[PDB]
């Protein structure tokens, strides 16, 4: 053909602009997949996957990039993927047995999967130092120390329509089996996220009234009848929720312990959840 | 009706009155421009 | 009427007044540019 | 209540009203000149 | 809002999305009913040009067929008025009324299109009733959009655009599409016929494209069609990818342009002031003046053969290509 | 092979069907019963597509499995007259539905909510609107779109111009608004997270304080870490849903030009001015 | 019966966050900040304060001038009737210059007001770009948002300025109206032969659809893993929690590959800005180096061929 | 009139005045360029 844009008898400028973008899109796709390989890589090929019956490491394609250094606010240059998390995962002895020796067989937990961190109950290896705001305050703290927060975004809504702006303090907690686990005594708020994160409760229903346990808010269904319904775990199972090292702080690790325990209830709280519909 | 200011916040009411009257005065003036008999800049016979 | 300047920050009132005058003057000038009789740059006869 | 006092607010009000007087007088003159150029209130016969 | 059931028809190959969807509950069913034709009266004896004092168009009709035609035209254009709609009382040889001169032009035009425009109307032809439908005026005429001689330094200059108009089927498209194409003969093509640009040979503006778009908006709603019935919109300027409706409606454009430029506009001088549009122009024919929202006007009823007198003689000068397409021999000087 | 943290999560349970029989991983993919089904459905549909391609042309863009003629109504057609399209439709529908059920098995196993399968059910709803629901209401499977890279673009073009200006479709203007707004929100969300975790070189990784401060500095409002993902899901799901609405009302509930639909607005007694 | 992380049930209100401290040359922020219950259900409840500096003020002034010009011309086109303005609100527009002016400066009422509105609108969006850039730098953040915005600016400039300039006429540009700029969008495709066959329009749609796909995937995944504080994504990038692992494992098990908490936002960022960049390139190619996109597609063998169903029309004027 | 600078911030009034006059100067110069009687570059007859 002829006209403006012709490069040969067949090639034209728009077509070669397109292939130019193909080369860029590939280089971007390869670059994006490398950024994908900074967590969990290199892959751990177990012995039972390889014909030589030896554990190995697979880079995949594209191979992972070099380690990446995140300088942190408190003056700590962390490298990603983090060495301590990889070392914890590779050395932890799981309390589970594969349902079959071949690769891809699911693990069947031996003891109690909820307290052993198996499957939906699992936790990552995180820091034990409680998080801080940019200004140095305690990031996730209960309302008894984070006294500048009051429950309820709108005072008028909380006073005249408390159903849609509730205050769950003093609410009874029920498990997936309808049994009473205790009473909510406090609310934990993230000073950065400006949201409730945990509902601290006592175990007055299934244990000691003086015991304190954190219930993650995303596992709590704060009702309209002064009852909080947790579908994750049975009411009797609130006693084994991991306790805080310090009654007034939570490390990111304990957040993974506590949310992990409730997440494990989705499969292990009662018999039959693991079992299919049919 | 000085008690009206124990109900309606006077600072916000004054501002919203000026804003609201700005829209209404502009709207009424514009409506008169659109009519044939009251567009003073066009000067049609009455 | 002087108590208005205790109710509001005078800096805010001035900024609001001027911001309004600037838009109002521009709307009026644009309106006159629209009409035949008062378009001064167009220079159309009467 | 802003940081102004009764004396400070009275000072702003007087200067503000004087500023309104000067600004309005300039506009009024600008309207006498505009009326002399081309009047804007049409008669019953129009223009 | 509408609802099912909807009548569907396939216009192109399966999977091309070329389909017509119609709502059967939206059809009038009375506007499109063809009147029952009168019985064939005799064609014997002397012609009308030998009987009547003032006859110039229907000269070669019998006395019986002349009066049958006159009564048929009365039902078609003025049933509630009678013969005195066009005739000055009892003096039928008088041409005083403007409706008489207009109707004399309307017979000459009705004869002309029926004899020369089978490239569009095939064999159906048209009758006074195809456009009038029992009314003094066709319900579906158009006037020229007013041209206000803009300030050039003012504000709000719509360039025939940016207002919802029934002319443009409630789009903001140019409202003067009828003037440019149904009375004028401006080019309708918007697509370059080459892969690569030749900007100095083909540089149609988007404003011209939207004007051709606005005519297509009308031509769709005016015949109860859509863009798909005349086009494969993936390849809009490919004639071999278009149904035969596109070729037919091509002549519908040039016939409507012929009706407006050569037969309707000459009547503008002697119209009453009440009849004229805002610009002072005569009401003109668009696609819906005959179709009224249906592909086949009056359900495709062939009414012409029932009435001798509405068919003329096939002109030796007719081209259908001499209306703005390689020549302007079929158009008068004025157009618009 | 597995991610260096992946092993502890690979447990038994979470299936809806199949139980232990299909509850395993092949490489990285969890299989499940709906993975076997989605594999059979996907391979069947893809191989049937290639067979249809072998009968007209192998050019990738020009491959087209077209729906049957409208004259067929809802009847199943001969294979080379749109019956091949109909089988591919039931294969693709099954492939999509078992894909979402499989993502539901994966959701339960990792203790996640069912947001992903449900958000995918909206996408499946839009395809079902295109090939099942709208062809049903109009009365023929031939109203669905052809299975071809460039042949389904002509379908979109012609179906859009069946209403003479598809931009005036009120539900389509809403869906386009949701599509434009969600990629705007995606640009802001992706950019803000990268801007915090990747500040100027020599700066610490910032906080959620800086994220809220940035948008309060720019537009005067910040939706937060949690709000951006609710709104992001909301905008994209409304984009899919109003896509379904805009196409389901084009033909079953509106047969005229979409610009004419706005005649009610032009006739509101409040602002007729005539 | 599980909580779906769709609305925040329990909210807690504290003092208004005044924002992170700025350098000691920035303008003071506004003092106005209030909390909204309705907005607090979806997310952060605080509305305001807002910063306004040199770039912000000048962007607002240039933008207000543009909006006033468009609005007053829109209102003037309906004879100044506010009622007729509402009736015709979607149909009115500030019309671009007619083709006869080329790239010259046309009279105010013949596209001159359009050119001024386009110039001030371009200046406001460019200053707003500098504002987004500087607000990020003032907080010590990366300039990713600004460059993503710059990508959207480039399509805006390609459509309205660069392509009309490359074509030699301001008529080719898009009017300031709701339905009129939709008329421009359709007519553009009609004129240059079905923009569907433009490959960079195809790619533009790929990244636009993939952006909605990505936000739906990512937003649903963060809500689904909200039980493990997934939405605190900055903590998960610097300290990989179980939520980051379950999000990655979910997609690794589904489609065989995953991302990270950080790399997902690189995927979404690039999909958002590539949509608008291939859009700009596709617009710049048509009219300049491609006349008809269907004919271009025929040449490169991408146009499907259709068997006979109807009698083909023949151009009478052939 | 120096007391104006004890109300308004002279630092941000100066920045605002400069950017405000920049917008107006471009607007006016461009309006004049879009008139036949004052486009000094087109140089149409006066
Ligand atoms: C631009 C727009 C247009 C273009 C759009 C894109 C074009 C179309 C889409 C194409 C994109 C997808 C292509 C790849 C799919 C992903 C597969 C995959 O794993 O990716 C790996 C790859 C990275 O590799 P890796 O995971 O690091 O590999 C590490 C080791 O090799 C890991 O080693 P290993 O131990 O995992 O080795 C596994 C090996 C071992 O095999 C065995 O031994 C099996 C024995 C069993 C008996 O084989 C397998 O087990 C897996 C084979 C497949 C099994 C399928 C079974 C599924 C059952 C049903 C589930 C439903 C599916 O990720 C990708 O490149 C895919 C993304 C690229 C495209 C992104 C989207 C582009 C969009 C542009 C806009
Ligand atoms: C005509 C069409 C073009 C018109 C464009 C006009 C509008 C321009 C806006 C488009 C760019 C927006 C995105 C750029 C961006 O990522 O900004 C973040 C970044 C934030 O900077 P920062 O705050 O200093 O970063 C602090 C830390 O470094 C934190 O930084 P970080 O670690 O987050 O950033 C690292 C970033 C580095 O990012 C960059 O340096 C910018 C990206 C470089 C390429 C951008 C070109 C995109 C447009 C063209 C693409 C299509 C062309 C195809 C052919 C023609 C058709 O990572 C990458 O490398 C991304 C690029 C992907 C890998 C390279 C793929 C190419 C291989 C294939 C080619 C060979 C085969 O902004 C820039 O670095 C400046 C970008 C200026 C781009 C001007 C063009
Ligand atoms: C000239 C034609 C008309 C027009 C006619 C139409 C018609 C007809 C339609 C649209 C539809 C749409 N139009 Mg439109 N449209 C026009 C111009 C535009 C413009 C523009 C630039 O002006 C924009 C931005 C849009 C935008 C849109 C969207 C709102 C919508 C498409 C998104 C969607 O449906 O998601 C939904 C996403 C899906 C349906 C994808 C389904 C995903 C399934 C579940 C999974 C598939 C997996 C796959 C097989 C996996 C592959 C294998 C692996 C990769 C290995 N249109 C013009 C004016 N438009 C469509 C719509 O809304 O339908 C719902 C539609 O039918
Ligand atoms: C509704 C909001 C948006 C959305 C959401 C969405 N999509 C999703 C999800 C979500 C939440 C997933 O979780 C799921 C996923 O896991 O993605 C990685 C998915 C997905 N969306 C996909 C694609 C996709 N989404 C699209 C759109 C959208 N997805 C919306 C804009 C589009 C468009 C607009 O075209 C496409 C192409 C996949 C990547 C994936 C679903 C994968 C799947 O279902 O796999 C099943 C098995 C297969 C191999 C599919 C093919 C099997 C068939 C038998 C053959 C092909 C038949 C088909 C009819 C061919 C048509 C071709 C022609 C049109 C050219
Ligand atoms: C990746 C490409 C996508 C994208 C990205 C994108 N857009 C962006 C950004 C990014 C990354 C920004 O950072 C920027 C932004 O601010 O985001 C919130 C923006 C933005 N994208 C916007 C719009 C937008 N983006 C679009 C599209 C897209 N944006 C793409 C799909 C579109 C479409 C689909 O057409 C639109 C319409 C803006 C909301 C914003 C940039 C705003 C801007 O430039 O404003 C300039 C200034 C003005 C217009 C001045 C007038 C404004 C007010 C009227 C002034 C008020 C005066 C006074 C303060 C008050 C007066 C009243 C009194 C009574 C009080
Ligand atoms: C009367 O109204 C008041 C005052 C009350 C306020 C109301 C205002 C209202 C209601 C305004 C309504 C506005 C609307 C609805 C606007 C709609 C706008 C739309 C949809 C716009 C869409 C697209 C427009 C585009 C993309 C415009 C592009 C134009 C560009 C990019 C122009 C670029 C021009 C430049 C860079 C100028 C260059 C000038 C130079 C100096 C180069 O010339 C020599
Ligand atoms: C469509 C192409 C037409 C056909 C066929 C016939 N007429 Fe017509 N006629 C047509 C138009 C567009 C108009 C103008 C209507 C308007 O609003 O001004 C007319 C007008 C007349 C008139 C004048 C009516 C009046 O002004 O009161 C008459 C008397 C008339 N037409 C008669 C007529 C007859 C007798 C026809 C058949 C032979 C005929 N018309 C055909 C459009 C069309
Ligand atoms: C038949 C009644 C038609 C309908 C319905 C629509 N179109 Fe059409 N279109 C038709 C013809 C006969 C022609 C050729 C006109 C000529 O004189 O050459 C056209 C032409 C176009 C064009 C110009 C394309 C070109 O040749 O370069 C366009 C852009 C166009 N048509 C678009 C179009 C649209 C969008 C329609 C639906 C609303 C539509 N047309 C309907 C006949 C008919
Ligand atoms: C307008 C549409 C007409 C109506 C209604 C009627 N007539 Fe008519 N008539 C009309 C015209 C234009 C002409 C001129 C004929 C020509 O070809 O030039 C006529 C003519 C007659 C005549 C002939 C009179 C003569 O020339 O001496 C007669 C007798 C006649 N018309 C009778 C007639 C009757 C009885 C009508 C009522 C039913 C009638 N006409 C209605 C136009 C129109
Ligand atoms: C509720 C609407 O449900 C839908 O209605 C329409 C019309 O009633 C039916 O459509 C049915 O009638 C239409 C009438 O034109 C036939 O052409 C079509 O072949 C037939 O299937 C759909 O098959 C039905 O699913
Ligand atoms: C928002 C509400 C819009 C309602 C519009 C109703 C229009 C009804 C007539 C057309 C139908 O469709
Ligand atoms: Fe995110
Ligand atoms: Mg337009």
């Amino acid at each position: 053909m002829e006209g403006t844009g012709a490069l040969t008898d067949y090639m034209n400028v728009a077509q070669m602009t397109l292939y130019a973008f193909w080369l860029f899109l590939a280089g971007l796709i390869v670059y994006l997949r490398m950024e994908d390989k900074r967590e969990g890589y290199p892959l751990q090929a177990e012995a039972n996957e390889n014909c030589n019956r030896t554990p190995e490491k697979k880079l995949g394609f594209p191979a992972p990039p070099s380690p990446k250094v995140f300088k942190l606010a408190d003056g700590r240059s962390i490298q990603v993927p983090r060495a301590e998390k990889t070392d914890y995962e590779l050395n932890t002895q799981l309390r589970a047995e594969p349902t079959a020796p071949w690769d891809g067989a699911p693990l069947e937990p031996t003891g109690n999967p909820m307290v052993d961190g198996l499957g939906p109950a699992a936790w990552a290896k995180r820091e034990d130092e409680p998080e801080v705001t940019h200004g140095g305050k305690q990031k996730i703290c209960p309302l008894r120390v984070a006294t500048e927060f009051e429950v309820g975004m709108s005072r008028d809504v909380a006073r005249f329509w408390p159903e849609i702006d509730p205050d769950p303090r003093g609410y009874q907690v029920l498990g997936c089996d309808g049994k009473v686990a205790g009473k909510i005594v406090d609310i934990w708020v993230d000073r950065g996220e400006l949201r409730p994160m945990y509902l601290e409760m006592d175990l007055s229903g299934v244990g000691s009234s003086g015991d304190r346990v954190l219930l993650p808010i995303n596992f709590a269904r704060v009702g309209y009848d002064s009852k909080v319904r947790v579908n994750a775990i049975t009411g009797q199972q609130f006693t084994d929720v991991p306790r805080l090292r310090e009654a007034d702080r939570i490390s990111p690790q304990e957040e993974d312990f506590i949310t992990g325990y409730f997440g494990g209830g989705v499969l292990y709280a009662v018999p039959g959840r693991t079992e299919p519909f049919l | 009706m000085w008690r009206m200011w124990k109900i309606l916040d006077y600072r916000r009411t004054v501002v919203l009155a000026h804003v609201g009257m700005a829209v209404l005065a502009l709207l009424i003036h514009f409506i008169l421009l659109s009519t044939e008999n009251f567009n003073w800049l066009q000067g049609n016979p009455y | 009427m002087w108590r208005l300047w205790k109710l509001y920050d005078p800096r805010r009132v001035l900024i609001g007044i001027f911001s309004w005058l600037a838009v109002l003057a521009l709307v009026i000038h644009f309106i006159l540019l629209s009409t035949d009789r008062f378009n001064w740059v167009g220079g159309a006869a009467v | 209540l802003t940081g102004l006092s009764d004396e400070e607010a009275k000072e702003f009000h007087s200067i503000f009203m004087q500023s309104f007087l000067i600004f309005t007088a300039v506009a009024v003159v600008a309207h006498f000149l505009a009326w002399a150029w081309r009047p804007w209130i049409p008669g019953a016969e129009g223009y | 809002c509408e609802r099912p059931p909807v009548d569907t028809e396939q216009k192109g190959y399966r999977g091309t999305g070329m389909e017509e969807v119609n709502n059967p509950r939206l059809r009038d069913d009375d506007l499109h009913l063809a009147p029952e034709a009168a019985d064939p009266v005799s064609a014997e004896g002397p012609r009308a040009g030998e009987i009547y004092q003032n006859v110039e168009v229907l000269d070669d009709l019998s006395v019986a067929e002349f009066t049958r035609l006159m009564q048929s035209m009365t039902d078609w254009v003025s049933p509630d008025e009678g013969c005195t709609y066009c005739h000055d009382g009892n003096d039928f040889a008088s041409e005083e009324l403007y409706t008489y001169q207009v109707s004399r032009q309307m017979i000459e035009m009705n004869r002309y299109v029926n004899a020369n425009w089978d490239s569009h109307m095939d064999d159906t032809g048209v009758t006074c009733y195809t456009c009038h439908r029992g009314e003094n005026l066709p319900e579906e005429s158009w006037f020229a959009e007013p041209t206000p001689d803009v300030n050039m330094a003012g504000l709000g200059n719509t360039m025939m655009q940016n207002l919802a108009s029934e002319k443009t089927e409630y789009t903001s498209l140019p409202r003067n599409a009828f003037e440019r194409y149904l009375l004028g003969h401006d080019d309708l093509r918007v697509e370059g016929d080459t892969i690569l640009p030749h900007l100095d040979e083909w540089d149609v503006s988007l404003q011209d494209t939207e004007a051709s778009y606005s005519l297509m908006m009308h031509m769709s709603a005016a015949t109860g069609s859509n863009c798909t019935t005349c086009h494969n919109t993936g390849r809009l300027g490919q004639w071999d990818e278009s149904p035969e409706e596109r070729e037919i409606s091509w002549h519908g454009i040039r016939m409507t342009r012929d009706i407006n430029a050569n037969w309707i506009e000459p009547l503008e001088a002697g119209q009453p002031e009440v009849r004229l549009g805002p610009t002072g122009d005569i009401a003109k024919v668009q696609c819906a003046t005959c179709h009224y929202g249906e592909q086949l006007p009056l359900d495709g009823a062939k009414m012409v053969d029932d009435y001798p007198g509405l068919m003329g003689e096939e002109d030796a000068d007719f081209d259908f290509l001499q209306f703005g397409d390689l020549g302007t021999d079929g158009l008068r000087d004025r157009n618009a | 092979a597995m991610l260096d943290f992946e092993k502890k999560y690979r447990v038994r349970g979470g299936t809806l069907l199949g139980g232990d029989l299909f509850d395993f991983w092949i490489g990285p993919f969890y299989v499940g019963i709906f993975g076997v089904l989605t594999a059979i459905f996907a391979v069947l549909g893809t191989v049937l597509i290639i067979y249809g391609a072998s009968q007209d042309t192998f050019n990738l863009w020009q491959i087209s499995i077209a729906p049957p003629d409208l004259s067929y109504g809802l009847a199943l057609a001969p294979m080379m007259e749109g019956g091949l399209w109909q089988i591919i439709t039931v294969c693709a529908l099954g492939a999509f539905i078992t894909w979402a059920l499989r993502q539901a098995e994966i959701s339960k196993k990792l203790g996640m909510g069912y947001h992903v399968p449900v958000a995918f059910a909206v996408a499946i709803l839009a395809y079902a609107t295109l090939v099942v629901f709208r062809p049903l209401l109009m009365g023929a499977w031939g109203h669905g779109f052809p299975y071809g890279i460039l042949s389904h673009l002509d379908w979109v073009s012609n179906v859009g111009y069946q209403y003479l200006h598809f931009h005036y479709n009120p539900a389509h203007m809403l869906a386009v608004t949701f599509f434009f707004t969600t990629t705007l929100a995606l640009a802001l969300h992706g950019g803000l997270i990268l801007s915090v975790t990747n500040p100027k070189k020599g700066e610490p990784v910032k906080t959620a304080e800086h994220e809220n401060t940035f948008f309060r500095d720019v537009i005067g409002y910040s939706i937060g870490s949690l709000g951006i993902h609710r709104l992001g899901l909301f905008l994209a799901l409304n984009a899919g849903f109003w896509s379904a609405v805009c196409i389901i009302i084009s033909g079953p509930f509106w047969t005229r030009g979409w610009p004419e639909w706005w005649n009610w607005w032009l006739n509101v007694p409040i602002w007729s001015w005539g | 019966a599980e909580y779906q992380n769709i609305f925040t049930r329990v909210q807690v209100r504290g003092p208004t966050d005044p924002g992170v401290e700025l350098p000691a040359a920035d303008w003071p922020r506004t003092k106005g900040a209030t909390h909204s219950w309705l907005l607090g259900k979806i997310g952060d409840a605080q509305v305001g304060p807002i910063y306004l500096g040199t770039t912000g003020v000048m962007s607002i002034l240039f933008g207000i001038v543009s909006i006033v010009i468009i609005g007053m011309n829109m209102l003037a086109s309906v004879d100044w009737s506010p009622l007729e303005f509402i009736r015709q609100f979607f149909w009115v527009a500030l019309e671009p210059p007619p083709p006869e002016y080329g790239l010259s400066l046309p009279p105010l009422n013949d596209g001159g007001w359009w050119l001024i509105a386009g110039f001030t609108l371009t200046l406001s969006v460019l200053l707003w770009f500098a504002r987004t850039y500087n607000r990020a730098r003032a907080l010590g953040l990366g300039t990713h948002v600004a460059w993503a915005f710059a990508a959207a600016i480039f399509l805006f400039l390609a459509i309205g300025f660069i392509w009309p300039v490359l074509m030699g006429s301001w008529a080719k540009s898009v009017p300031f109206g709701i339905f009129p700029h939709l008329d421009w969008t359709t007519a553009f495709s009609l004129r240059y032969g079905n923009l569907y066959y433009n490959p960079f329009h195809m790619l533009s749609i790929v990244f636009l659809f993939g952006s909605a796909l990505l936000f739906a995937m990512h937003g649903a995944t963060i809500l689904a893993a909200g039980r493990y504080n997934a939405e605190r994504e900055i903590e998960q990038i610097t300290d990989r929690g179980t939520a980051a692992e379950r999000s990655a494992l979910f997609w690794r098990w589904t489609m065989g590959f995953n991302a990270t908490m950080e790399s997902i936002h690189r995927w979404g960022y690039w999909f958002a800005i590539l949509c608008v960049i291939t859009g700009g390139i596709g617009i710049l190619l048509t009219g300049t180096v491609v006349e008809n996109w269907y004919l271009w597609g025929v040449h490169h063998g991408i146009a499907p061929e259709y068997p006979e169903f109807f009698t083909p029309a023949v151009d009478p004027a052939a």
